[PDB]
RNA sequence: UUGACAUUGUGAAGAGACAUAGUUUCUUUACUUAUUCAAUGAAGCGGAGCUGGAAUUCAUUUUCCACGUUCUAGCAUUCAAGGUCCCAUUCGGGGCUGAUCCGGGUU
RNA sequence: GCUUGUGACGGCCCGUGAAAAUCCACAGGAAGGAAUAGUUUUCAUGCCAGGUCGUACUGAUAACCGCAGCAGGUCUCCAAG
RNA sequence: GAUGGGGAAGCUCCGUUUCAAAGGCCUGAUUUUAUGCAGGCCACCAUCGAAAGGGAAUCCGGUUAAGAUUCCGGAACCUGG
């Protein structure tokens, strides 16, 4: 009220500058911003053949974290862990006179690529984790078909990094389980059947699904209103 | 022989333009927001000329609808137009001479100049003195609109494709006979270093096809054809008749 | 939640920590020593009659000098080597690439005297 | 220009140095009218949006 | 310059063979992500919604246009005044609104 | 009067006869400011400092180019009766 | 004529703001302290290229065998602090 007054402000073209907005949508990225961005899409528009594209069907966040939840109880030793167990065992076996078994069998979830695929082959690994990412994809792409051979089922997951934290690694590629304390056998039948009935079981029917072929939403709309409109007055 | 005359403009050494003193270039005002949803003033600052241009130039001057600043715009001065005339640019403009609108948003009839060949190119139909063109036809499904060019031609373009109401300023310039060699000159002096031109037929072999003998002639027929090549292509090229024009030209 | 707000559409680049040198080892082990100190910038009196004149007359020393050093450089040293103040600094070079320095002293210093006080006549 | 003391660079009228005296005669009364004629415009408008 | 092959992908109608099931090949005409051209200190796109209103209602909306500037050679800038909420009331200062939502395809 | 400078004009052009550094001004009103005393250096006066390189002479029937102290060539200012 | 670049077997050729994450000023926040962060800006994108173009400011008298708008005398003016 005081001497205080509305003046209003009239922005409708002819007059008036602009006000400062959100130009966010309009913003000239950086090239490597731009490129990555257009992969994804460039990467979608293709039709995406069924081999890739059974990719993406990446397994749920509840049944995932319920398997981080179990496979935490696994991970590899540790620096100190092992320097640990060194002196207990180099110390203890030497002396002691035990047969360097003053260490327990341990029990760790197994990977590295090359050391899973082995292990998949040898029908020993009891449920492998592949992941997502992975950008040379094809490290990775024969897994499922594989897994699906050697009868040993597998999940695709979300996280390279997120397999690379479970075993002390930025990244991570593949995660796998062979042994199991009994303690945990149970909840481990059950995790492979969630996971056996949205992989393996789907494999088959996966395979014969190309995928991509999704247009921007411009030209979505264009034919969401051009294919209302058309057939149906 | 030698490399012809018409093949060496090519590397522009002296044979490049002599812009020194020219205004800078015209320009519509680029297509933004403002100009494509509804109109936009200005004032016609300065009516100028550009030296080596027939048509005289407008300095007209715009607000920024972004920033608290003048930006002015060059354009070509249609006929009547005068300092201190409003100029109004937009897809809801109102056609009078001087005012910029897309030829879309113009009837049938409309006379208009600097028009763009894809929308937002910023002018590039009908400029040289006097030249405009005429709106014939609209499409108004895929929005083109019929043009006839000064040449004749008749051309489509997008809708959106803007123009500017009039004609061309400075016309007539080209009744008045030039009189004597220096006027011309002076003309060419302000240009290009295209003038004064030696007949190739006053040249040696080595210089032309039309070089040489012992009387001056052309010794093959004049017109060269389209297939030709770098250093032949001199005389009447892909020449479709020849000889006096008698009768009625124009387009049907 | 949801994404920044920029309100310019160009992208600069961002400002980053430039940290400063913290070597390990040296860039010459020993620092040079002065380059141009007042020994090496005034190098000698110069005594032609014609100059000679300018220190009875003028109040003035003639010095050849250093081509590297200039009128501040000149006037100091002169100025340390000396004892004396000094009003103005003149220089020239000579056509044998040497540099001349017309030095005048302020009135309360007489240049004959300190001229045959450095020991030249 | 700068050796010089401001007032050889201003007359003491609004637009000072910058603007010929009539010339601000005239932005004077073009502001004024059109400022009042806008209150005029928006009158007469304001009555048709209620007289249709 | 003209043809073939490679860059080369996606629909649709039509021709063409195992001899009238659809794997395959060309004629047409659609698609956009490759490729290509233009523009801009990548500024207002595409989709929905508000209000108005032409419209004629065959139950009620089935739609279509709009949806801040044109007597005048002025003036238009300080995240905006206003309105409203916070800091613990200092001077300063911050959100929200003013300026509607949704998608990040600069057009 | 002569030479040069300059003004206000007038002729001409399909020719209408550079740029940038730099300087000032104005519109704006962020903000900062007095009565026990504040603002003010675009008013005056006052203090210190201003580096580096060139700087002679010739510039022509002998100091430059023409094999040279060559009747040739080689840009320009001042201009008495 | 460098530069992100694009050609070229390559000596290098093209481009000069060009398909680039291109850079720096004003003061505030310090009263561990020297200068991090706090705003708001401004997006101009190298650089060389005129001893006749643009351009801060000096004059008269005297003086040398040979320098002088440069020394001496007197009287000024400009830029920066
Ligand atoms: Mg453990
Ligand atoms: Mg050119
Ligand atoms: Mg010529
Ligand atoms: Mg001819
Ligand atoms: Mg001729
Ligand atoms: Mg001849
Ligand atoms: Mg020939
Ligand atoms: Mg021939
Ligand atoms: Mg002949
Ligand atoms: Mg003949
Ligand atoms: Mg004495
Ligand atoms: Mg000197
Ligand atoms: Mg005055
Ligand atoms: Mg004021
Ligand atoms: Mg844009
Ligand atoms: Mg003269
Ligand atoms: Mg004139
Ligand atoms: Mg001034
Ligand atoms: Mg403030
Ligand atoms: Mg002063
Ligand atoms: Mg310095
Ligand atoms: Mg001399
Ligand atoms: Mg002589
Ligand atoms: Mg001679
Ligand atoms: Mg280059
Ligand atoms: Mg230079
Ligand atoms: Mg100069
Ligand atoms: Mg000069
Ligand atoms: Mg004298
Ligand atoms: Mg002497
Ligand atoms: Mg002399
Ligand atoms: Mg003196
Ligand atoms: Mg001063």
């Amino acid at each position: 009220n005081p001497l205080t007054h509305s003046t209003p402000k009239n922005f409708g073209i002819g007059q008036a500058v602009q006000p400062k907005r959100n130009l966010s949508r309009y913003v000239k990225w950086p090239e490597y911003v731009r490129v990555q961005r257009q992969k994804k899409i460039l990467s979608i528009r293709l039709k995406v053949p069924p081999t890739i594209a059974q990719f993406q069907y990446t397994l749920d966040r509840n049944t995932a974290a319920e398997t981080f939840k179990l496979f935490n109880k696994y991970r590899p030793e540790t620096a100190a862990e092992k320097k640990e167990r060194l002196t207990k065992e180099a110390a203890a076996v030497a002396e002691g006179k035990s047969k360097q078994d003053a260490s327990p069998k341990p029990y760790a979830v197994k990977y590295g690529l090359n050391h899973v695929v082995a292990l998949i082959e040898n029908k020993k690994a009891k449920l492998v984790l592949i992941a997502n990412d992975v950008d040379p994809i094809e490290l990775v792409v024969f897994l499922p078909a594989l897994c699906k051979k050697m009868g040993v089922p597998y999940a695709i997951v979300k996280g390279k990094a997120r397999l690379g934290t479970l075993v002390n690694q930025k990244t991570s590629a593949v995660a796998a389980l062979t042994e199991v304390r009994a303690e945990d056998e149970a909840a481990l039948a059950k995790l492979v059947s969630t996971i056996d009935a949205n992989f393996a079981d789907k494999y088959d029917e996966v395979k014969k699904h190309w995928g991509g072929g999704i247009l921007g939403n411009k030209a979505q709309a264009k034919m969401d209103k051009r294919a209302k409109n058309s057939d149906s007055a | 022989g030698r490399v012809i005359r018409n093949q060496r403009k090519g590397a522009g050494s002296i044979f490049t333009s002599h812009t020194r003193l020219r205004q800078g270039a015209a320009k519509l005002r680029t297509l933004d927001y403002a100009e494509r949803h509804g109109y936009i003033r200005g004032i016609v600052k300065q009516i100028v000329h550009d030296s080596g241009r027939g048509a005289p130039l407008a300095k007209v001057v715009f607000r920024d609808p972004y920033k608290y600043r003048l930006r002015e715009e060059i354009f070509i001065a249609n006929e009547g137009v005068h300092t201190g005339q409003f100029i109004y640019a937009g897809k809801k403009a109102s056609l009078n001479v001087g005012n910029v609108l897309p030829l879309g948003s113009v009837p049938e009839g409309t006379i208009v100049s600097n028009v763009e060949e894809k929308p937002g190119d910023r002018g590039a139909l009908a400029r040289a003195s006097g030249n405009y063109v005429i709106i014939i036809g609209h499409n108004p499904d895929e929005n083109k609109t019929r043009v006839r060019l000064p040449s004749g031609a008749k051309k489509v373009i997008s809708s959106d494709a803007r123009g500017v109401i009039g004609v061309i300023a400075g016309g007539g310039r080209v009744d008045k006979p030039l009189l004597k060699a220096g006027r011309a000159f002076h003309k060419y002096r302000l240009k290009r270093n295209s003038w004064p031109k030696t007949r190739g037929v006053a040249m040696n072999p080595v210089d032309h096809p039309h070089g040489g003998g012992n009387h001056q002639h052309i010794g093959k027929a004049s017109t060269i054809s389209r297939g030709a090549v770098s250093g032949q292509k001199a005389g009447l090229i892909a020449a479709r008749r020849t000889g006096l024009l008698r009768g009625s030209q124009k387009t049907q | 939640k949801a994404l920044k707000v920029r309100t310019s559409a160009t992208f600069r680049l961002p400002k980053t920590l430039k940290l400063a040198r913290a070597p390990k080892y040296a860039s010459k082990a020993v620092p040079h020593y002065n380059r141009l100190d007042s020994y090496k910038v005034i190098e000698q009196p110069i005594t032609s009659e014609t100059a000679m004149k300018k220190v009875e007359d003028g109040n003035i020393l003639v010095f050849q000098v250093s081509m590297k050093a200039n009128k501040y450089q000149i006037k100091k040293a002169v100025k340390e080597l000396y004892e004396v103040d000094v009003l103005k600094v003149n220089t020239l070079v000579r056509p044998n690439g040497t540099k001349k320095a017309y030095v005048r002293l302020t009135a309360d210093y007489d240049a004959l005297d300190i001229a045959n006080r450095i020991g030249y006549i | 220009y700068a050796t010089v003391s401001k007032t050889h660079k201003t007359v003491s009228r609004a637009y000072g140095g910058s603007r010929c005296a009539n010339c601000v005669k005239e932005r004077i009364i073009r502001a004024f009218l059109i400022e009042e004629q806008k209150i005029v415009k928006k009158v007469v408008k304001e009555q048709t949006e209620a007289a249709k």
